[PDB]
C-alpha cells in the first residue's frame, strides 16, 4: 500500500541505523577492540531478532485464537 | 491438609486471636467451655456479614448431621474460613489466556474433553468416570460439542 | 460431585499448568540463549594484520546493516501483527459492548458517608 | 481534574462529580420569593429561597419552577439555581471543572445557546458539553441498542437507538409528564371535598401522588372493584392532621399516561407512542428494539407500570416477537449515572467545547460538530 | 504451493484453496456504509461493513453491490471485497499464492485488464489467470462436450463446446439473471399490499424468492389453477412477524426467464436462446450438444426447471434427437469446483501469467497468448 512511502520510511530508518566509522585510524589493539564491539553489537542484534520472531509467533497464535473465537459467535 | 492449612493461614494467628476474642464475646460464657453448636449461627448474627446459605448448608453436611450439639474447633474454623473473604479473584485474564492456550495443545480455538482429561491427569489427580463425565455435566456448561473459549473463560470465574 | 472438591481439583490443575508454563519458559529462555550463541560466530583476532582485520570489520558491519534491514522488515511485520491484534480486540470489545457499556465506572464514592448533615 | 455532571431536569436538579454511583446533591428546582409583609426586624430574611430551603419555608413562599416543559422560561431564576448548585450544594468553584449539562430532544435552539452562553460567561467554566437525556439513560443500562422511554417530570420523550446509531426521524416527544399528573390528581381530589389551590399545596399533592398512586394492570376491572369493595381506600395524613382517604383516585391519576384524553390531550398514550416510534424504524431492527425496551425517568416509578406497558405492547405487537421491558431499580437517577459514565470515558475526553473554540465562533458553536 | 481459486461472481463471492470439494468461504458481495448519524461514543463503529458482516447490520446500512452485470462498476469497493476475502475469510497473504479469477464471456476488456493490474500491483500475487465461467462448469461435470447454460445472478450466458474446441461464434450472452428476477418479484408483490423499497429489504425479497418460488411446468394451467383453488398459497414470516401469503406470485417470478417480455426485455427466453445457440453450430455436432445440455449457476436451482426446459427444447428440436438436461445437485458451486479441478491439473501449471511477463508487456498481457 503505497510502497514508495514504505521505502522512504525504510531509507530514513536505515539512515538512523546507519553507522559509518573510522576504518584506518586505529591501531591493532584498537582495531581488535572495535571488531569485538561490533561482534557484540550484532550479537545483541541476533538476540533481539530472535525475540522479535518469538513474539511474532506468539502474536500470530493469539490472532488465530481471537479469529477463531470471534467466528465462534455464529 | 495443605489446602486446609493454607485456609488456616488465610485467617492468620492474629486473625485467629481476633476471632477467638469474638467467639468469647458470643459464646455462652461462665461455663466449662464445652463449646456449643449454635455459636456458628450466633457469629452469623453478630458479624452482620452473615454467611451465605451455601456455607450453612456445608456446615449441616459436615456437622450437626449426627446431632452432635457442638462444633469442633476444626469444624468451627472450617466455617469461619468459609465466611471471610479469602478471594483469589479468579487469577487474571492474561493468566487465563496463557493457561487455556497451553490447554489448547491442538490449537483448536477451544478446549477438548480429551485435552481436559490429559491436563487433569498430568496433575496426578484421580480422573475417572466420576470425573470428566460429571465435569461434562459440571465443568462444561454449554456441552455444545466442545469446551468453547467463553465456556472455560467464564467457567473459572472467581476460582483458584 | 461436591463443589469444593471439584474447585480444589481445578485449582490443582491450574497450579500445575502454571508450573509447567514457568518451566517451559525457562526452557525457551535457555534454548534461545544457546541458539543466539550459535548464531554469532567466535572471533579470533590474534595475529591479524591491519588489512585483514579492517576488511573483516567492514564485512561484519555490512552484515550488521543487512541485519538492520531484516530487523526493519520483521519490525514492519510485527507492527502489522500488533495492528491486527488491536483490530481483533476492538471487534471483540464491540461484540461485548452490545451489553457491557455501563461496565466502566466508579460508584459509591463519598455520598454514602454524608447522611446526617441536613 | 474531575468533571461536574450536572443534570438540570425539571423538578429535581441532580448533580455530582463524574465517576460515582449516585448524584451528590438532589434537591427540587424551585425559587420562591416571600409574599407576606414581615414584621420582625433583623431576622435575616432573604429575598429568595432556592432549592431544598424553600421546601421547608413553603408555608409563606410562592414557589415557581423555572423550567416549564424542558425549555427554560425564566433565565434569571435558572441562573440562581445553577449558582446555588455550584457553590452551596457542591462547594466547588466552576472555574476549575468541566460541566456536562443535559437537554431534552427537540428543544428550541435558543434555550441551548443561552445555556452555553451563561455557562461560559457568568460561571466561566473551562469547557461544557450538552447531551441528549436519552442516550445517557441508555449508557446506564450497559446496552448499546434499545428504545428508551424517558418519562421525566417535564416532558416524555422516546428515542430509539440501534448499534449506537441514533435514528433522528423516529423520536416521538410528548409533553405529558409528572407535572400534568400532579395537576390532574389535584383536580380529581376535589371530587371528595379536598381542595388544594395554593402553589405550596401542589407539593402536598405531589407527595400524595408519589406515596399512594399506582398503575392498574387492567383499568375497567379496577374501576369496577373500587366501586364495590373498599379494599383500596388508603389514608394519608396531611402536614397538619385531618387524614384523607383516597379511593379510586389512586389508579386514575397515573392512568392519564396511557389515555391522555383524560386531561384533554389528543395524542396516544405512552403505550402506543412507543409502538409508533418502533414502526418508524427500519424493518430489520424492530426485533432488537422490541426485546430491549428501556424505561427511565422519575415518572416511570409507579408500582405496576412495567407490567401494564408490557401487556399493552404485546397486544399491539406481532405475536411472534418477544417483548421485554428493562426497568432497573435505579430508574430515577439512570440519566445521571449514564452521564457520569460518559464523562468518565477516555474516548470522550476530546469532545468538550473548549473555551477558545467558543471565543472564535460564538454561542452557535453548540449546533456545530461539537454537538 | 497451493493455488487460490477465487470466483468473483455477482451476488456471492466463492473462494477456497485448489483441490477441495467446496469453497471455503461463501459470503455476499456487498459493501454498505452506515447512513444514520450515530450517537454512542467509543462503540467502535467502522466506516464500511463488507461481506457477511453487512448482512447482519443491514438495518442501518445502505448495501450496494460493486458488480452490476458481470462488469465491475465501482473499483474501490471491489478492491475492498478482495482484500476482505484474502485476509479475513481465508487468512492467507496473497504474496505466496497464485490466483485464478473467473470472468463472464463477452465482457469489456478494460474490466479484465484492471482486474489483472490490481491483482499484480496492490495484492502483489505471484501469478494470476482469468478463465471463462462456463468452461469451468463444463470441467466440473466431467464432460468434454456439451452446451452449458450458466445462469448466474448477474448475467446468463450460454457457451457451446465440442471435443474441447469452443465455438466463439455461438456464444449467446443475455443480461437477464437472478437480480432482475428479484426486482420483478419485488415489483409484483405490490399487488397484494406488501411494499419493499429500501435496499435492505431487497435482501428479504431475495430470501422469499429463494425459499418459495418455483418454475411451473405449464404456465397457463398453473395460472388457471391458482385462480380457482387455494392449494398454492404458501406463507412466510418476515424478520419481524406479520406473515405474508404468496399466491400466484410463486411461479410468475421465475417465469420471466422463459418470457423476458415480462420485464420489458425484447429477447427470447433461456429456452430458446439455447436452441439458437445450438443451431449456429455446425450440422454434425448438434446431436451431441442436444444430448449433453448442462445447467449451472445459482439461478438454475428453481424446483422444476430441469423439466420445463427439457419440455421446451423438445418442442423446438427435431423429434428424432434425444434431449437430455444435466442438472447436478451441486449446481451452485459447479463453477468453483471446476475451477479447483483446473487449477489442480499438471498440464495447466505453465499457463499462469507470471509476474515477470506482466512487467515486460503491461496489463495488456491478458489478451495475449496467456488468455
Ligand atoms: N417514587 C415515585 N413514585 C411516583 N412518582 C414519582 C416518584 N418519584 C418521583 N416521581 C415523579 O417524578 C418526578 C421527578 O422526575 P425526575 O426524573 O426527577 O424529572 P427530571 O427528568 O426533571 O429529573 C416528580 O415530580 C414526581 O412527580
Ligand atoms: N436455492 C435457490 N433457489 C432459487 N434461487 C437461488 C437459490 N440460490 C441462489 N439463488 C439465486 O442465485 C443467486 C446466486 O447466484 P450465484 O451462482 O451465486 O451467482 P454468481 O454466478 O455471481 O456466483 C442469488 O442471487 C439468488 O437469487
Ligand atoms: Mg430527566
Ligand atoms: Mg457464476
Amino acid at each position: 500500500g503505497k510502497r514508495q512511502t514504505e521505502r522512504e520510511k525504510k531509507k530514513k530508518i536505515l539512515a538512523e541505523r546507519r553507522k559509518a566509522l573510522a576504518i584506518d585510524h586505529l591501531n591493532e589493539d584498537q582495531l581488535r577492540e572495535k571488531a569485538k564491539e561490533l561482534w557484540q553489537s550484532i550479537h545483541n542484534l541476533e538476540a533481539e531478532k530472535f525475540d522479535l520472531q518469538e513474539k511474532f509467533k506468539q502474536q500470530k497464535y493469539e490472532i488465530n485464537v481471537l479469529r477463531n473465537r470471534i467466528n465462534d459467535n455464529q | 491438609d495443605d489446602i486446609y492449612k493454607a485456609a488456616v493461614e488465610q485467617l492468620t494467628e492474629e486473625q485467629k486471636n481476633e476471632f477467638k476474642a469474638a467467639f468469647d464475646i458470643f459464646v455462652l460464657g461462665a461455663e466449662d467451655g464445652c463449646i456449643s453448636t449454635k455459636e456458628l449461627g450466633k457469629v452469623m448474627r453478630m458479624l452482620g456479614q452473615n454467611p451465605t446459605p451455601e456455607e450453612l448448608q456445608e456446615m449441616i453436611d459436615e456437622v450437626d448431621e449426627d446431632g452432635s450439639g457442638t462444633v469442633d474447633f476444626d469444624e468451627f474454623l472450617v466455617m469461619m474460613v468459609r465466611c471471610m473473604k479469602d478471594d483469589s479473584k479468579g487469577k487474571s485474564e492474561e493468566e487465563l489466556s496463557d493457561l487455556f492456550r497451553m490447554f489448547d495443545k491442538n490449537a483448536d480455538g477451544y478446549i477438548d474433553l480429551d485435552e481436559l482429561k490429559m491436563m487433569l491427569q498430568a496433575t496426578g489427580e484421580t480422573i475417572t468416570e466420576d470425573d470428566i463425565e460429571e465435569l461434562m455435566k459440571d465443568g462444561d456448561k454449554n456441552n455444545d460439542g466442545r469446551i468453547d473459549y467463553d465456556e472455560f473463560l467464564e467457567f473459572m470465574k472467581g476460582v483458584e | 460431585i461436591s463443589a469444593s472438591r471439584k474447585l480444589q481439583l481445578k485449582t490443582l490443575m491450574l497450579q500445575i499448568a502454571k508450573q509447567e508454563m514457568e518451566r517451559e519458559a525457562e526452557e525457551r529462555r535457555g534454548e534461545k540463549g544457546r541458539v543466539l550463541r550459535t548464531r554469532c560466530q567466535p572471533l579470533e583476532l590474534d595475529g591479524l594484520g591491519f588489512e585483514e582485520l579492517q576488511d573483516l570489520c567492514r564485512q561484519l558491519h555490512a552484515r550488521v546493516d543487512k541485519v538492520d534491514e531484516e530487523r526493519y522488515d520483521v519490525e514492519a511485520k510485527v507492527t502489522k501483527n500488533i495492528t491486527e491484534i488491536a483490530d481483533l480486540t476492538q471487534k471483540i470489545y464491540d461484540l461485548r459492548g452490545k451489553f457491557k457499556r455501563p461496565t466502566l465506572r466508579r460508584v459509591r464514592i463519598s455520598a454514602d458517608a454524608m447522611m446526617q448533615a441536613l | 481534574t474531575t468533571a461536574l455532571v450536572c443534570d438540570n431536569g425539571s423538578g429535581l436538579v441532580k448533580a455530582g462529580f463524574a465517576g460515582d454511583d449516585a448524584p451528590r446533591a438532589v434537591f427540587p428546582s424551585i425559587v420562591g420569593r416571600p409574599r407576606h409583609q414581615g414584621v420582625m426586624v433583623g431576622m435575616g430574611q432573604k429575598d429568595s429561597y432556592v432549592g431544598d430551603e424553600a421546601q421547608s419555608k413553603r408555608g409563606i413562599l410562592t414557589l415557581k419552577y423555572p423550567i416549564e416543559h424542558g425549555i427554560i422560561t425564566n433565565w434569571d431564576d435558572m441562573e440562581k439555581i445553577w449558582h446555588h448548585t455550584f457553590y452551596n450544594e457542591l462547594r466547588v468553584a466552576p472555574e476549575e471543572h468541566p460541566t456536562l449539562l443535559t437537554e431534552a430532544p427537540l428543544n428550541p435552539k435558543a434555550n441551548r445557546e443561552k445555556m452555553t452562553q451563561i455557562m461560559f460567561e457568568t460561571f466561566n467554566v473551562p469547557a461544557m458539553y450538552v447531551a441528549i437525556q436519552a442516550v445517557l439513560s441508555l449508557y446506564a443500562s450497559g446496552r448499546t441498542t434499545g428504545i428508551v422511554l424517558d418519562s421525566g417530570d417535564g416532558v416524555t420523550h422516546n428515542v430509539p437507538i440501534y448499534e449506537g446509531y441514533a435514528l433522528p426521524h423516529a423520536i416521538m416527544r410528548l409533553d405529558l409528564a409528572g407535572r400534568d399528573l400532579t395537576d390532574y390528581l389535584m383536580k380529581i381530589l376535589t371530587e371528595r371535598g379536598y381542595s388544594f389551590v395554593t402553589t405550596a399545596e401542589r407539593e402536598i399533592v405531589r407527595d400524595i401522588k408519589e406515596k399512594l398512586c399506582y398503575v392498574a394492570l387492567d383499568f375497567e376491572n379496577e374501576m369496577a372493584t373500587a366501586a364495590s369493595s373498599s379494599s383500596l381506600e388508603k389514608s394519608y395524613e396531611l402536614p397538619d392532621g385531618q387524614v384523607i382517604t383516597i379511593g379510586n383516585e389512586r389508579f386514575r391519576c397515573p392512568e392519564t399516561l396511557f389515555q391522555p384524553s383524560f386531561i384533554g390531550m389528543e395524542s396516544a398514550g405512552i403505550h402506543e407512542t412507543t409502538y409508533n416510534s418502533i414502526m418508524k424504524c427500519d424493518i430489520d431492527i424492530r426485533k432488537d428494539l422490541y426485546a430491549n425496551n428501556v424505561l427511565s425517568g422519575g415518572t416511570t416509578m409507579y408500582p405496576g407500570i412495567a407490567d401494564r406497558m408490557q401487556k399493552e405492547i404485546t397486544a399491539l405487537a406481532p405475536s411472534t416477537m418477544k417483548i421485554k421491558i428493562i426497568a432497573p431499580p435505579e430508574r430515577k437517577y439512570s440519566v445521571w449515572i449514564g452521564g457520569s459514565i460518559l464523562a468518565s470515558l477516555s474516548t470522550f475526553q476530546q469532545m468538550w467545547i473548549s473555551k477558545q473554540e467558543y471565543d472564535e465562533a460564538g454561542p452557535s458553536i453548540v449546533h456545530r460538530k461539537c454537538f
